[PDB]
């Protein structure tokens, strides 16, 4: 009987670091005498850089597609990236709109992406600006720059976060302003009527309650934002992301203190005091036990991989079905009743806001599966039923209660009568 | 009289004579990208995370003419035509920059990188009085 | 043998039988009011929109309605004896233990 | 190394029996639980229930 | 011109039975000289 | 050599599975084309053929 629009979001993850590992400086630092045993290895280097390279491009693509999805038949007008004004209809979009256009500062992340990146300190711009300022300075001794010493350094990727940022700006332009392009060409506000139509709503109690609508969507836009806070589950994986990269660096890094039980961990301290006849065996012990620490990394690299394009496929279905289109799937954009989806920026992935149909109150009443009119004739109604008031049939639909005059439209034609179904030889139709 | 830290590494060191306290820091032993194209006669070099007057005076005792700070380093053997966008670039730098090769100043340009654009229209946004322009093919 | 020399099996977090369980709710959901798992359409009813969508009278479902009901027990009645010879489906499961 | 050799064929197996996985949610949701549209994914052509 | 119902099934894998293994009982079970270097390693050890 | 073997059976069952969505429901009859009969809607499809 009473309804109201609820709200919920949802992290895809669509991106990964780009590590790049070199084979010298990882095993031997400036040594001669130890590259001399490692020309020995030279087709074994050659691959561990033709394997990082490899995961490198699956991320190179991947980005790739989800930048032609979100820039697939989308349409702006020509005196629109002039910084217009937003909360179109009494629905406030602010937060989900950066700069409109390129006039602008350097930043052009909207409000609502600005609390995710300042809780994130390793995003695209903190590895670059934590390599810069480690050369010198006051303190360098911060453990970022010292894998990059050491052979292990992360590659930011193709398109900075600003850019992916004013794809998704443009997304959600083409949803709220003529021509239409992400909607197949019809009006927001008459978009979402057609979707509540499509679950078993009445359409004429649309009209009516349009500011409640209205007033729906701002409550749910500003309830989505005072969750973050907390930590919500959405957080929960970003900050996951992050921390598992970390621990892969801190982990291959200290491999390089295992002493691999030759005589010793570090080489410097193996030819001060042991003879060249000697020490060829016990670095050649440390080398074969380096390699197998690097080979088995970009192993667990190839592997990782294969699911990240496996999350990111979905991701690209979402958006050309559930964003950029209305697509007629049931129990795939949302969970059961679904009206619409929005996409947003998010640090290594996208963030999705989902609107959801969700009833308040309930009436019991008794409804009809089928009846036929005189003359073996044979009704059925679609997307609601059929109740009798004061001893009169008349329809109702399958998602609100609201009685209506059974007419051609809201029920299909039958040639016979059927065995459950009631008799009422006083409903008159032409 | 030895400083250390959890991951057995040594971060301090005082002396036996006067009481003078320092530190141990690494030092650079990182690598360069170089932009190498089909046929020409030395490639764009490009120090990651470095800045022009680190490269040309520490690990560098060579003169180069051309130099070129940008926002992933320095540069070298390139011009700065960041003002020009290209959308089938080869060599791909990340952080949405290129560098175009262009056969007569190095002929190596640094250029961004815009892979898509959005189709603009010269239609209004603001409504008529109940009425919206939409270009009907 | 293997679990004296570390390689023994963990057993999941739901048991087979809270999964049986669930599997059961959602074939009572579409047999009896109100009908969560078909739109709140019953199932003898909804199996006539199914088979008109692939395009034919409703008037012969209408009227054969005891043949469509006594083609789904031999339906049901041909796979549970199927899986005592030799099952096709079954084939593949001892390959997922093997 | 053997113990490395079968994490490694683990992570392998797992990623397949992931997709599959995901194939079996939406027969359920779009096939099960619902009637969706789509011709030729629940079944073999005429699909009914 | 005459129709009837016919039934298939399929099956589709989703779960697999879920194996842990540790170091201190596969390279050697209650070795003293064994642990001493296999413990050597570190990290080796707990990535598996 | 064992996981060259599943390597190598897995494209068979994928080459198999294509092959099925190919020959889904697919009739013909005896007055056959290519050469028979072509050129539907003068539209020239021999090249597809
Ligand atoms: C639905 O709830 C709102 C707020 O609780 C209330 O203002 C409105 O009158 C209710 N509608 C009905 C039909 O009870
Ligand atoms: C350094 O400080 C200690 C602390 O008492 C002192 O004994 C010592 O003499 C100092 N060093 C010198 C060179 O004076
Ligand atoms: C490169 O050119 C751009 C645009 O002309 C300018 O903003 C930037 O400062 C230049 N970089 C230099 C001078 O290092
Ligand atoms: C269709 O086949 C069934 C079973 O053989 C039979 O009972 C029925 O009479 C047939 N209908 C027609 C119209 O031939
Ligand atoms: C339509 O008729 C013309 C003239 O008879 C014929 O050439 C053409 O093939 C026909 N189109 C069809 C059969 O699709």
């Amino acid at each position: 009987t009473n309804f109201t629009i609820a709200g919920h979001e949802e992290f895809i993850q669509t991106s990964s670091p780009k590590v790049t590992i070199d084979c010298s400086a990882f095993v031997c630092s400036n040594y001669a005498a130890c590259h001399d045993l490692l020309s020995e290895y030279g087709t074994f280097c050659d691959n561990i850089n033709s394997i990082l390279n490899e995961v490198n491009d699956l991320l190179d693509i991947t980005q790739l597609q989800v930048a032609n999805a979100l820039m697939q038949g989308v349409t702006l007008s020509s005196n629109l990236n002039t910084n217009l004004h937003s909360d179109v209809d009494n629905i406030d979009f602010k937060s989900l709109l950066g700069c409109l256009g390129s006039q602008c500062g350097s930043s052009s992340r909207s409000p609502l992406e600005d609390l995710l990146f300042n809780k994130v300190k390793l995003s695209d711009v903190g590895f670059v600006e934590a390599y810069n300022n480690c050369t010198g300075g006051s303190e360098i001794r911060d453990l970022l720059c010292v894998q990059s010493f050491n052979g292990i350094k992360v590659l930011p990727p193709i398109l900075s976060e600003t850019q992916i940022s004013g794809y998704t700006t443009a997304a959600t332009v083409a949803a709220m302003f003529p021509p239409w392009s992400a909607a197949a060409g019809v009006p927001f506000p008459l978009n979402v009527q057609y979707r509540i139509n499509g679950l078993g709503v009445t359409m004429d109690v649309l009209n009516k309650n349009q500011k409640l609508i209205a007033n729906a969507f701002n409550k749910a836009l500003l309830s989505i934002q005072n969750g973050f806070t907390a930590t919500p589950s959405a957080l929960a994986k970003i900050q996951s992301v992050v921390n598992a990269n970390a621990q892969a660096l801190n982990s291959l890094l200290q491999q390089l203190f295992n002493k691999f039980g030759a005589i010793s961990s570090s080489l410097q301290e193996i030819l001060s005091r042991l003879d060249p006849p000697e020490a060829q065996v016990q670095i050649d012990r440390l080398i074969n036990g380096r390699l197998t620490a690097l080979n088995a990394y970009v192993s667990q690299q190839l592997s990782d991989i294969t699911l990240i394009k496996a999350g990111a496929s979905r991701a690209i279905e979402k958006v050309n079905e559930c964003v950029k289109s209305q697509s007629p799937r049931i129990n795939f954009c949302g969970n059961g009743n679904h009206i619409l989806s929005l996409v947003q920026n998010a640090p290594y992935g996208l963030l999705f806001i989902h609107f959801s149909y969700k009833p308040t109150s309930f009436k019991t009443v008794l409804v009809s599966p089928g009846l036929c009119l005189s003359g073996d004739r044979g009704i059925a109604p679609k997307q609601g039923y059929f109740i009798k008031q004061n001893d009169s049939w008349m329809f109702t639909g399958s998602s609100y209660y609201y009685p209506e005059p059974i007419s051609d439209k809201n029920v299909v034609f039958m040639n016979s009568c059927s065995v459950n179904f009631t008799k009422a030889p006083f409903i008159y139709l032409n | 009289n030895l400083l250390y830290d959890s991951n057995g590494n040594i971060i301090g060191f005082k002396d036996f004579l006067t009481n003078k306290t320092y530190t141990i820091l690494p030092c650079y032993s990182g690598r360069v990208s170089a932009a190498f194209y089909q046929n020409s006669s030395s490639p764009a070099l490009l120090y990651r995370n470095l800045k022009c007057s680190y490269v040309l005076n520490n690990i560098s005792f060579i003169s180069q003419p051309f130099y070129f700070d940008s926002y992933l380093g320095c540069v070298l053997n390139a011009v700065n035509l960041t003002s020009y966008s290209v959308s089938s670039c080869d060599l791909r730098m990340g952080s949405g920059f290129c560098i175009d090769y262009a056969l007569p100043s190095s002929p190596y340009r640094f250029v961004t990188f815009e892979p898509f654009n959005v189709s603009f229209v010269n239609d209004s946004v603001e409504t008529v009085g109940g009425l919206f322009e939409i270009q009907i093919p």
